[PDB]
This record gives C-alpha cells, sequence and structure tokens, in this order.
C-alpha cells in the first residue's frame, strides 16, 4: 500500500513542516507518491545533506513509529527551545518543525551541551537534525552568545563537525538565515552524541523502521 | 511581568537608579529596553539590548541588566526628565512583548504618520493607519503599543517582516488585526467590539531587530521610532 505526501515533499513531512502534520500516520508502505513540485518542504530555507539517498532509503519501509528522542521538557534545562518562526507559519501564525527544536541562550548563556542517545529499539532509528547559518555576527551573539561556536555529531558511521558559516546571502521565503539539515541511520546498539556551543536545530522526534 | 518600584523621588545633579525585576522567561535571557514617557508627546527609546543607547540619547542614559532584574541609571539629573519610566521585554512562555508598570520620576532620519485621531461608541471597531516615510517596514518588525490615560504602556501585537506576519499578544488575540500594505508604506492597526477599556492614545512603532535570521521575538529589541500617536475614545 502506497503512502501519499500531499502538497509535501520527504524533507517537510519527515522534518514535520508545521503544513504536515496533515496527514495520515501509516506504519508500513512500499512505495511513495509525491508531486515532482512539493508546494511545502524545507519550510526554513537550508540544503539538505545526501537528500536523494534518504529518499531511496525510506522508498520501501515495512515497520515506521515515531517516537520522542529527546523530550522537550527535560533534555534542554540549561537552554530556551521556545522560539518559533513565521519561515514556518502554520494555519497564520508562526510555528517550526515538530520533529527538531531551535536551541537558543537562556540566562544569557548558552552553555556547552553534549547529550547522548541510546538505541534500545531492536530497529534502525533515523534521527534528524539541523545547523543554524546566521547571516552576520549581529544575530550569532544575539541567538547563542558566542562568535565561534560548534556541532558535533558523532555515532559509529557517522562522525562530523559543523561550523556556520556567517554570511550574506539572498533572501529565499523572506529570510537570510540557512538551516543545514543532517540525518544518519542508528543501528540498534549503536550510540550518537550531539556537542554544541550554538547553532545547533536539535532532534526531537526521532524514528524506528525496517525496510521490507 | 515586570515589577517596577512606582515611585523615584530625585534631586538636580543627584543620580538615581530605576529597576526593573523580572522571572526569566523574560529580562533574565532575553534583551531588556527603558522607554521614557513625558505627558502629550510619545514614549521614548532611552536604552536597548540591556545597555546600548541608540543615537541621540545622552551619556547621561545607562543600562544594565544583572540575573533577573535590570536597571536604568540617570547621572547628571535634570528636572526635564521628570517623567514615566517604563521597561521592556520579551517574555518566553507569555510569548509577548510585555512591559514593565511604570516608574514615575519626580524632582524639585525616518518619521511615522500615525493618522485618524477620532471617536467611537461601544461594541464597534477602529482602524488606525501609520504612513512611513524616508524609512521603511521593509526590513524592521513594527509595535503597536497603547495608553489608557493614568495607566502603563500595553503591548497590542507587532508585525513581523516576514511574509508579513502578525503576532498578536494574548489579551487581545481575536480583537486585534494587524496588516501591512507596502505599496504605500503604511501597517494597520484595527481593533475591534471595543468598550472603554480600550479608550486610549495608540501608537505604532519600529522595533530594533536583535537578529532578522532567528525565531521572530529577535525582531523586537526596540521601538526606536514612533508615531505622533492616536487617540480613541468611547
Ligand atoms: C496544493 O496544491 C496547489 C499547490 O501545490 C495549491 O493550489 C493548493 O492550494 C494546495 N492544496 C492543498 C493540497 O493543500
Ligand atoms: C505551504 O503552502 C502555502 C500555500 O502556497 C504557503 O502559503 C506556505 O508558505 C507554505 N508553507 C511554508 C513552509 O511556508
Ligand atoms: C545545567 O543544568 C542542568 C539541570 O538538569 C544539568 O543537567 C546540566 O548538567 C547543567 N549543565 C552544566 C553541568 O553546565
Amino acid at each position: 500500500a502506497p503512502l501519499q505526501l500531499g502538497n509535501c515533499s520527504v524533507a517537510g513531512w519527515i522534518l514535520g513542516n508545521p503544513e504536515c502534520e496533515l496527514l495520515i500516520s501509516r506504519e508500513s508502505w512500499s512505495y511513495i507518491v509525491e508531486k515532482p513540485n512539493p508546494e511545502n518542504g524545507t519550510c526554513y530555507p537550508g540544503h539538505f545533506a545526501d537528500y536523494e539517498e534518504l529518499r531511496e532509503q525510506l522508498s520501501s519501509v515495512s515497520s515506521f513509529e515515531r517516537f520522542e528522542i529527546f523530550p522537550k521538557e527535560s533534555s534542554w534545562p540549561n537552554h530556551t527551545t521556545t522560539g518559533v518562526s513565521a519561515s514556518c507559519s502554520h494555519n497564520g501564525e508562526s510555528s517550526f518543525y515538530k520533529n527538531l527544536l531551535w536551541l537558543t541562550g537562556k540566562n544569557g548563556l548558552y552553555p556547552n551541551l553534549s547529550k547522548s542517545y541510546a538505541n534500545n529499539k531492536e530497529k534502525e532509528v533515523l534521527v534528524l537534525w539541523g545547523v543554524h547559518h546566521p547571516p552576520n555576527i549581529g544575530d550569532q551573539r544575539a541567538l547563542y552568545h558566542t562568535e565561534n561556536a560548534y556541532v558535533s555529531v558523532v555515532s559509529s558511521h557517522y562522525s562530523r563537525k559543523f561550523t556556520p558559516e556567517i554570511a550574506k546571502r539572498p533572501k529565499v521565503r523572506d529570510q537570510e538565515g540557512r538551516i543545514n539539515y543532517y540525518w544518519t541511520l542508528l543501528e540498534p546498539g549503536d550510540t550518537i552524541i550531539f556537542e554544541a556551543n550554538g547553532n545547533l536545530i536539535a532532534p526531537r522526534y526521532a524514528f524506528a523502521l525496517s525496510r521490507g | 511581568v515586570l515589577t517596577q518600584p512606582l515611585s523615584a523621588p530625585g534631586t538636580p545633579g543627584q543620580r538615581v537608579t530605576i529597576s526593573c525585576s523580572g522571572s526569566s522567561s523574560n529580562v533574565g535571557t532575553n534583551a531588556v529596553d527603558w522607554y521614557q514617557r513625558l505627558p502629550g508627546t510619545a514614549p521614548k527609546l532611552l536604552i536597548y539590548y540591556n545597555n546600548q543607547r541608540p543615537s541621540g540619547v545622552p551619556d547621561r542614559f545607562s543600562g544594565s541588566k544583572s540575573g533577573t532584574s535590570a536597571s536604568l541609571a540617570i547621572s547628571g539629573l535634570r528636572s526635564e526628565d521628570e517623567a514615566d519610566y517604563y521597561c521592556a521585554t520579551w517574555d518566553n512562555s507569555l510569548n509577548d512583548r510585555v512591559f514593565g508598570g511604570g516608574t514615575k520620576l519626580t524632582v524639585l532620519q525616518v518619521q511615522l504618520v500615525q493618522s485618524g485621531a477620532e471617536v467611537r461608541k461601544p461594541g464597534s471597531s477602529v482602524k488606525v493607519s501609520c504612513k512611513a516615510s524616508r524609512g521603511t517596514f521593509s526590513n524592521h518588525a513594527v509595535s503597536w503599543v497603547r495608553q489608557a490615560p493614568g495607566h502603563g504602556l500595553e503591548w497590542l501585537g507587532g508585525l513581523i517582516p516576514i511574509f508579513s506576519t502578525p503576532h498578536y499578544a494574548q489579551k487581545f488575540q481575536g480583537r486585534v488585526t494587524i496588516t501591512a500594505d507596502e505599496s504605500t508604506n503604511t501597517v494597520h492597526m484595527e481593533l475591534s467590539s471595543l468598550r472603554s477599556e480600550d479608550t486610549a492614545v495608540y501608537y505604532c512603532a519600529r522595533e530594533i531587530p536583535g537578529a532578522t535570521s532567528g525565531p521572530d521575538h529577535f525582531f523586537f529589541y526596540g521601538m526606536d521610532v514612533w508615531g505622533q500617536g492616536t487617540t480613541v475614545a468611547v
């Protein structure tokens, strides 16, 4: 039984675009039906890393449940997670991806964070996250209280360190910012570690899955 | 909400300091602004981003912030300093702009043009407009603020310069509509289902952005330029 994504792109649906809780939560599917021009995807402009690969890996799925990998009310006691954006406006009001959280400063501080997750779900777990690129150093200080920031995601197959590139861009959907999106499959048994002192667009929900 | 001492004495020359105490949802984490309001005139931005003076402000005004409490400091205290001082910031959890109750101090370029100072019966609605010149609402948030006579400042809401999306303070959602016609460089506040509770002077103000690329609330770091006010009576 095929999976309709409506007017959404795989990016939007999987990120949790606000115009994307839309839909009939399904547990399994064979192939995926998506418009060539999907209108609601990366509501906040930016590059989705290894997008074509992800669309293949998701093309065929036998089990699929969403679950809250890093719970909003206990994971981030030293960081602000309330921020929302008019770039992700649902029904008129500002909002954000349901599967991510925009961490920003709290009490004038953005403490070094490191939070980890061990896969205990006996299925591959798809983990998504973003990194924010502000267009100037004024924004950078305002959101994260640090001029030089890093994000580091590390598992047994994944190891990358992002530094945000800060400079002028063209406006897409009235935004100068970019968020770059990233994803890794987390094998049952592996542990993924996020470390950052700024710019992390943190995962909130993730997905357990299988492919036949 | 922000607690201010209700009153503050001062004598010329001497240095006086207003204080503003908040929760962490506000003040604690977000930038704090201070406004001064003399009578008849419009409120004036003294300090934004905790400690920044906008141009045209004497070295006499200084601002600081520590933990959950900010402070406005006047050092050479003229007589023309006698006015109401307000204290402002964003509050997460409320997700709104939020004003101090006010302190009365007692002793011993872009332009916005609001229009339509007018009268109305209860139950009706009003549409105030605000036109820009030698400047724009293109890369700036605009705020609407009212003051009921013998009351403090009160944020009705704002316009974020991304898809022209409105943002309505809790107390007002459902009654307020804010819109823009950018061809005419004007912003419009329409308040409906009026009542005497709403008779006030209404103001339109442009916000200094703390960040243009972040969550909405970083657009509102300080109202530096104000309309003239529009009086509305019910
Ligand atoms: C989606 O279809 C087109 C744009 O893709 C648009 O005319 C219409 O309003 C949208 N309707 C849906 C599916 O929400
Ligand atoms: C979804 O499509 C509607 C209609 O075209 C548009 O107004 C809205 O901006 C889109 N969602 C996002 C991500 O902005
Ligand atoms: C910040 O406080 C939280 C409260 O749970 C704590 O878990 C965390 O370790 C603290 N961060 C540090 C140690 O800087």
